[PDB]
């Protein structure tokens, strides 16, 4: 396989209803600009889940149904970082969060796992009741 | 090791550039995920022949190590909507003894600089 080129951070232990802010940074020359981007999550003992996708320009975003209304995806191409702003967190939002590079000049309609690559190292988010 | 395609000769003063989403050669044995790479200028030279721009898939070729977007003189970057920013190791480069170059074709309506022509 390859070295990690995307790295997520900002995870921690939080209580229900608290908000957290995650970042995923392209490294080692990787750029996110003019590429769509995604956030995915793995709950313990559970499959990878689409969380959010933001298109190449930032105009448009799609969220998973559970995350709808509570998470907000953002991008800063100058710093090569994507962001997931999480609010009114629930114990079920407890998981490993990582981002992935999406398709060139894409967005929204492409929210499948095959629509992203490479994949980032994740950051653990834990929510207590 | 060589480009899978034939070069675009720069007949002009203007260097090769493409708008975003344009400039990737048509290869029907490649996928939407693959449609991304760079052109490398090579100038021949006693007189100086016109520069030739050769397309290499991202992660392949003389600048296989450069990530998409890197700045190097004579390197320009192209991609088609839907491509993924991963190295195209499966496509690779062309061995001239075993295989021969594909005539570079660009889709209808591709925007080219002055001095560049596509059959």
């Amino acid at each position: 396989m390859a070295e990690v080129q995307l790295q997520a951070s900002g995870g921690g232990l939080v209580q229900a209803g608290d908000s957290l802010r995650l970042s995923c940074v392209a490294v080692s020359g990787r750029t996110i600009s003019t590429f769509a981007m995604g956030w995915f999550r793995q709950a313990p003992g559970k499959e990878r889940e689409f969380v959010a996708t933001i298109n190449w320009s930032g105009s448009s975003a799609r969220y998973a149904d559970p995350v709808e209304g509570r998470f907000t995806i953002s991008r800063d191409d100058a710093k090569n970082t994507v962001y997931l702003e999480m609010s009114s967190l629930k114990p079920g939002d407890s998981a490993v969060y990582y981002c992935a590079s999406g398709r060139y000049l894409g967005g929204i309609t492409s929210y499948s796992q095959g629509d992203f690559a490479p994949w980032g190292q994740g950051t653990q988010v834990t929510v207590s009741s | 090791t060589a480009s899978w395609f034939t070069a675009l000769t720069q007949h002009g003063k203007e260097d090769l550039k493409f708008p975003r989403g344009q400039g990737v050669p048509i290869n029907t044995n490649s996928s939407p995920d693959d449609q991304i790479g760079y052109y490398r200028r090579a100038t021949r030279r006693m007189k100086d022949l016109s520069p030739r721009w050769y397309f290499y898939y991202l992660g392949t070729g003389p600048e296989a190590g450069l990530p998409y977007g890197a700045n190097k003189d004579g390197i320009i970057w192209v991609a088609t909507e839907g491509a993924l920013n991963t190295p195209k190791d499966h496509i690779g480069t062309r061995n001239p003894a075993n295989n021969a170059a594909i005539v570079l074709q660009l889709p209808q309506g591709t925007t080219l600089p002055k001095g560049f022509y596509a059959e």
